[PDB]
This record gives structure tokens, sequence and C-alpha cells, in this order.
């Protein structure tokens, strides 16, 4: 079946920086929107940011614009989370998810196991 | 009257490989030493003619097919060849006459963000014949369920991008890739060297 394989993250300090990386097997980039969703304590899974693997066009929800970036490398099947400029608030279990057509608004159909991150306070 | 491989060789944007461009060359000189003898290509290989011999030769026509693919697909634009490239988007026949020519184009085709204009054909029921085009765009049936033309689980729209990385390893780099086709009928040639 389609597998998502998550990499990074972990513990940071407030103001550092993550790279999560997800590699997609049983599905080839190139057609597909992939993209991140996260859970933080107390809140419904949330969407984070998404790229359009066919096209290259991304796209972020309003608290993570600007500090974080989402880029695809279709042949290595690979996408990759940027996270700079971390907040306390950014501590949450983040999914890799992929979709079964080419747009980010659509919803995701496969989900990785997700990854902690957990941003330290100073 | 000289041939216009500068219109192939030199054009500004180059097709999908799925949708490869075909330029019917014919009346005209055409000076192929000049392209064989060019430091411009990194794959120079002809069948069924001696690349050398060119000039001294009349074709009743020239096809020149153009298009880009990754470097490291390069290798299946040649007889016999198989992959996604050979099966499903570009096939040359067994008795090929013609020359297939590629240079690195990681300086016009990739950009910051990726270039995700260029597309290849990833699925299709059966393979091209030779010199088949198929730009076609059916919902591909990729498990049991029927799609019914909804693009959805095992349900894919055939096409994907290349969403060439400027920095992408040589393998992954887009190349441009003209081959020509030199025709042979018992007719009139009109497509000859200097
Ligand atoms: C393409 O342009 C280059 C640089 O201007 C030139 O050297 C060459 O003659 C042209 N190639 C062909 C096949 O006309």
């Amino acid at each position: 079946q389609v597998q998502l394989v998550e990499s990074g993250g972990g513990s940071v300090q407030a103001g550092g920086s993550l790279t999560l990386s997800c590699v997609a097997s049983g599905v080839t980039l190139g057609r597909h929107a992939i993209g991140w969703f996260r859970q933080a304590p107390g809140k419904e899974r949330e969407r984070v940011s998404c790229i359009r693997t066919f096209d290259g066009i991304t796209s972020y929800v309003e608290s993570t614009k600007g500090r974080f970036t989402i880029s695809s490398n279709n042949a290595m099947n690979t996408v990759y989370l940027q996270m700079n400029s971390l907040k306390p608030e950014d501590t949450a279990v983040y999914f890799c998810a992929l979709g079964v057509t080419a747009a980010c608004s659509d919803n995701p159909y496969f989900w990785g196991q997700g990854t902690q991150v957990t941003v330290s306070s100073h | 009257n000289l041939c216009p491989f500068g219109e192939v060789f030199n054009a500004t944007r180059f097709a999908s490989v799925y949708a490869w461009n075909r330029k019917r060359i014919s009346n005209c000189v055409a000076d192929y030493s000049v392209l064989y003898n060019s430091a411009s290509f990194s794959t120079f290989k002809c069948y069924g003619v001696s690349p050398t011999k060119l000039n001294d030769l009349c074709f009743t026509n020239v096809y020149a097919d153009s298009f880009v693919i990754r470097g490291d697909e390069v290798r299946q634009i040649a007889p016999g060849q198989t992959g996604k490239i050979a099966d499903y988007n570009y096939k040359l026949p067994d008795d090929f006459t013609g020359c297939v020519i590629a240079w690195n184009s990681n300086n016009l085709d990739s950009k910051v963000g990726g270039n995700y204009n260029y597309l290849y054909r990833l699925f299709r029921k059966s393979n091209l014949k030779p010199f088949e085009r198929d730009i076609s765009t059916e919902i591909y049936q990729a498990g049991s369920t029927p799609c019914n033309g909804v693009e959805g689980f095992n349900c894919y729209f055939p096409l994907q991008s290349y969403g060439f990385q400027p920095t992408y390893g040589v393998g992954y780099q887009p190349y441009r890739v003209v081959v020509l086709s030199f025709e042979l009928l018992h007719a009139p040639a009109t497509v000859c060297g200097p």
C-alpha cells in the first residue's frame, strides 16, 4: 500500500529551527497534493502547509505563513517542511498527508504515523 | 536553401515528452557535420546510417522530433529499449534510421522553486507503437474498482510533472533531445548535404 515515511523533529528551544521530511512510497510525486497537518495539545488536527506536486504551488495557514517553508523534490519522492522561529505553541504531532487529487484544497487520503515536535520556552 | 535546424535545436521552449514536437524538414541543404562535430551535444548516436556520410546523402524527408526528459532517461531514446519513456511517451522502431541528439538543459529548463511545466505519462494500458503520440488524459484504472472518469484512490491522472530543481543531480536534470528520422522512399530526395 502507499506509505508516508516521516523523519526529523524532536526537541528545539524557542526561536530555533527544525526540518521535517516525508518520503512517499507506493505513489510517485508529480501529480498529487502532499503536505503537513499538526495536532497540538487540546486542539483539533489542523492544516500546516501543502504543495501541489503537479505545478509546485504552495499554500500555508495564517499561523505558519513566512516562518515555515514547504518544498518538493519530485525525483526523490520527498517533501520537506522547514520550520523557523519556532514557538512553544508550535509543540504538536506533525503528520505528513497525501491527497488522491492534484488540489491542496481537497481532504488528505493517506496519513503518516506522526512526528513529535517539542519547542521549549526560555 | 538552408534546412531550418536552428528553429529545432535553438527553440526557446521544448515540448513535454508525452506531447513530443515533430517538424518535417524538406527541400533544403543540411550541414550535419557541423552538428556532429559540435561540442554542444552529450549524446549523438546514429542508427542505420554513418554520421560521417550524412553530408554526402539525400533523403526524401527528415523528421526532427524534440522534447525534454531526465538525463538518466536519455538511454531510453534508442531502438529496443523499455521504461516509462520508451513504453508510454516516445518509442523508436527496431529498424530506426536516424540520430538521437541530446544535451543538458539545466540552465534553460530548471528554475528556483522547480520548473513543473515538463510532464511525462506514467500510466498506460499498453505500450506505444513506434512514433505514436498519446496526448489523452483519461483517468487510469490502477485498482479493481472502475474510476468512472474520477481521479481518486487507485484512479490516476496519467501525466505527472518532473518538477526540475536546479540542485537536482545530473541524472535528474532536464536534457533536450532531438531525434532526426531519415526517410529513404523510392522517390525524389529533396533533403541533401552541402
Ligand atoms: C544555435 O545557436 C548557437 C548560438 O547562437 C549557434 O552556435 C548554432 O549555429 C545554432 N544551432 C543551429 C543548429 O542552428
